[PDB]
């Protein structure tokens, strides 16, 4: 569980920066 | 966590008898056995 | 307080209340209630009730309803 | 190199500190380690 | 299971892992609040405005190694609120609740806490809110030592 | 005769071996036995009312 | 090899101290507490259910007398919570009936926290009252080292 | 062998617990009230014999207490332990008044004699 | 094991969610 | 069998002075250094004997927090460190200065 939370953050942090930059 | 440890099996023949826990002195030890 | 509760309480309903002339239980005074005899402790309520003819403690709502028996 | 590479460390002793309404649990880490964890104490705590 | 507290970092640990349960009590929306921005951090128990300030009931924070104070403010509206939601998961027709209350016995009569049914109710009913914003399998926040 | 051959339980949280009797005395009527035990309870014995000859019989048997 | 140190494999023996077989190896010497002391004899009172009289009493009938108490003695406790909840019971009957009253005489911001109701399940365990006849894991046991250790 | 004479089964009706070691003696007073228990907790528990609720702990001796008596003729309790000690409680008040001394090691019995003051 | 091995690396010495950066694949085991 | 009743009396025995005693140095009853020194190697001794049952419990009883609430402090702390613009802590380079 604590692994998938790790990809699931990991890609939604990404996301949200290169929707800013 | 605390709870228990401890079978209830003997519990059971405690609905048949009066099972007692007592810990505390129903009288002080000033009550003298009343002369 | 309590006592001018029961007071206020049988004035809206109506009823009776006043104390019995020189009639006493457990040396405090009994009052009327409608038809029914109180008397009045530690803000508790005590009424007779012709189930057994001997004093039972009591709630003032289930009062008003026993007086709203008895005094029809 | 211990941070990098290592991850299985030498027993830890520990003893009690008798204050008389509570015992305060105590430990000795081996004074090799106590360095690298001083160290790193510190720099954790400048860095956050 | 556990950390060794004996560690030099040890401390780090400790300090790190109450900030995960300050979010908790907190909320990340007040916790931010209280933090204020990240480009200009409030200081302690500051606000960048009086409308942040009020915006919550949760006034002040801090929490001292593994010991928290909390400040409620609240109105008597959802203070009342508060108290019907306690009492209606433990619901109390006996004064039961009033008795198990802790008073501060060594000052005078006046300066202890109040009889008043109400009072007490809105600090069991708070403190019964904090109780549940945080796992009891994570930490056991309990009332005699509270 | 061995009419009855009780075997006592440890009370809750004791071992098997502390089944033990350690003292036992009779009421000063003999209807109520007292026995002391090694799992710490004092566990005391009553006649049972209800039971009669033909309930619980005896023969002869030399 | 060391042997001086020993227990009592082998078996204690007395009866041959001071005073002992024979009443004049007393020594003049004598212990502090040997003081004459509590000389007048205490005795029960007469009629104290003594053992003929008490066999007389069909003494089962005295006893069985107070067993049956102890089952009147169990409904008597309940009538007693049954006189102290209805009187405070009846104390917000007033307080409700005063503030009805009152009128009748003027006629006359969580959603954020990500855990909630963790305690919509602990009913289920709370401690029962019952002897755990185990010093390690005894319930006083457990209430101590959470006090101690700190 | 002959002929039993028949007598009715006993069964457990009560369980008192409370000692915190083995409980090693019991006695019943005279008039049937109560009875005493001593036991390896080195406590006396005096406990009531119809209703079982426990009257009062005596507590005094040094190691444990296994030899109890109540005394037929006198308001004494007689008990005597492991530590060596022979102690008369008085129970008009609750207290050691006696004790007999010359044991060499732990008392693991006494009798008081039913018609002498002799213990 | 050798899947494993390349399945678990993944996961262990990848540098911190608060970064972002694209996960790596895993594959199933 | 004999000797395991004999064991847990003499251990009763033991932990049951460890009480007392602990109680006398709390109240203030006592002011032997022996008997405090010997009383915290008894309860130092009683820790242990329920830390090894604590720590072997976790492994025979699981993660006592459930994995929701371990991935909800977990996305907690993300959401939080995300929005503060926490740069996380490097290694310490080769030649810091």
């Amino acid at each position: 569980a604590l692994y998938i939370a790790d990809r699931k953050a990991r890609e939604e942090v990404e996301t949200r920066a290169q929707l800013e930059r | 966590e605390d709870k228990k440890y401890y079978a209830t099996a003997l519990e059971v023949y405690g609905e048949g008898v009066e099972t007692l826990v007592q810990e505390e002195d129903a009288q002080p030890l000033t009550e003298p056995i009343v002369k | 307080s309590l006592k001018e509760i029961i007071e206020y309480t049988a004035g809206k309903n109506g009823f009776t209340y006043h104390p019995q002339k020189d009639r006493y239980k457990d040396g405090r005074q009994v009052f009327w209630f409608g038809a029914l005899s109180i008397y009045l402790d530690s803000e508790m309520v005590y009424v007779m009730d012709p189930i057994e003819f001997v004093w039972r403690p009591s709630g003032l709502n289930e009062l008003i309803q026993m007086a709203q028996g008895a005094q029809g | 190199r211990h941070m990098l590479t290592q991850r299985a460390f030498k027993e830890v002793g520990i003893e009690f500190m008798d204050l008389y309404t509570h015992l305060i649990p105590v430990y000795d880490i081996e004074p090799l380690e106590k360095v690298t964890d001083a160290y790193l104490d510190q720099y954790l705590w400048y860095e956050a | 299971f556990g950390i060794i507290r004996g560690l030099q970092f040890a401390s780090f640990i400790v300090q790190f892992y109450g900030l995960v349960l300050d979010l908790l009590v907190l909320g990340l929306r007040r916790a931010s609040e209280i933090a204020g921005p990240p480009q200009c951090p409030n200081e302690f128990l500051q606000f960048q405005d009086v409308a942040t300030e009020i915006g919550h009931p949760i006034r002040l924070y801090c929490r001292y190694i593994d010991r928290v104070w909390i400040m409620f403010r609240f109105s008597a509206d959802e203070a009342r609120d508060l108290i019907q939601r306690y009492l209606t998961e433990h619901p109390d027709p006996n004064n039961e609740n009033i008795v198990g209350y802790n008073n501060k016995k060594c000052w005078p009569r006046d300066a202890r806490m109040r009889l008043m049914k109400h009072d007490v109710n809105l600090g069991r009913a708070v403190f019964w809110d904090i109780k549940n914003r945080l796992p009891r399998s994570i930490t056991t926040v309990e009332w005699e030592n509270s | 005769f061995c009419f009855q051959k009780i075997q006592t339980k440890p009370q809750p949280g004791s071992i098997e071996s502390e089944a033990g009797i350690y003292a036992s005395c009779f009421d000063k009527t003999g209807l109520r036995l007292i026995t002391a035990e090694a799992d710490k309870t004092i566990k005391m014995y009553k006649e049972d009312d209800e039971a009669t000859e033909e309930s619980h019989p005896i023969v002869w048997r030399p | 090899m060391t042997t001086a140190h020993r227990p009592t494999f082998h078996p204690a023996r007395g009866g041959t101290a001071r005073g002992e077989g024979d009443l004049s190896k007393l020594s003049n010497q004598y212990s502090s507490k040997d003081m004459p002391s509590h000389t007048k004899m205490k005795y029960r009172q007469t009629g104290q259910e003594t053992e003929a009289d008490l066999r007389k009493k069909d003494l089962r009938r005295e006893l069985e007398d107070k067993e049956r108490n102890a089952i009147r003695e169990k409904r008597a406790r309940d009538s007693a919570s049954s006189s102290s909840s209805h009187s405070k019971r009846q104390r917000m009957d007033q307080i409700a009936a005063e503030s009805a009253a009152s009128v009748d005489a003027d006629e006359a911001w969580d959603d954020d926290v990500v855990f909630k109701n963790c305690a919509k399940g602990v009913e289920e365990r709370k401690k029962e009252v019952t002897f755990i006849n185990d010093a390690i894991r005894s319930e006083f046991h457990k209430k101590f080292m959470d006090k101690y250790i700190k | 062998m002959m002929k039993p004479k028949w007598h009715a089964p006993w069964k457990l009706y009560r369980v008192a617990s409370g000692h915190t070691g083995w409980v090693r003696a019991v006695d019943v007073e005279p008039g049937n009230q109560w009875f005493a228990s001593g036991g390896a907790d080195r406590i006396i528990k005096i406990w009531d014999l119809a209703s079982g609720q426990l009257k009062l702990s005596l507590t005094g001796h040094i190691s444990s207490v296994r030899a109890v008596k109540v005394s037929p003729r006198h308001p004494f309790l007689f008990s005597g332990g492991e530590d060596k000690q022979v102690k008369c409680w008085d129970l008009e008040y609750n207290k050691v008044i006696r004790h007999y001394h010359g044991h060499l090691s732990a008392v693991q019995a006494l009798s008081v004699h039913p018609s002498l003051d002799v213990l | 094991v050798q899947l494993e091995l390349e399945n678990l690396m993944a996961l262990q010495n990848t540098e911190s969610a608060l970064k972002g950066g694209l996960n790596t694949p895993l594959h199933e085991s | 069998n004999m000797i395991l009743r004999y064991v847990k009396a003499k251990a009763d025995w033991w932990t049951n002075s460890a009480h007392y005693n602990r109680e006398r140095v709390r109240r203030g009853a006592t002011v032997d250094k022996t008997v405090c020194k010997k009383n915290l190697g008894r309860l130092t001794r009683l820790y242990l004997k329920s830390e090894q049952e604590r720590q072997h419990n976790y492994l025979k009883d699981g993660p006592y927090i459930s994995a929701e609430e371990a991935v909800a402090i977990y996305t907690t702390t993300v959401h939080w460190l995300e929005s503060r613009r926490f740069s996380p802590i490097p290694f310490p380079p080769l030649s810091y200065k």
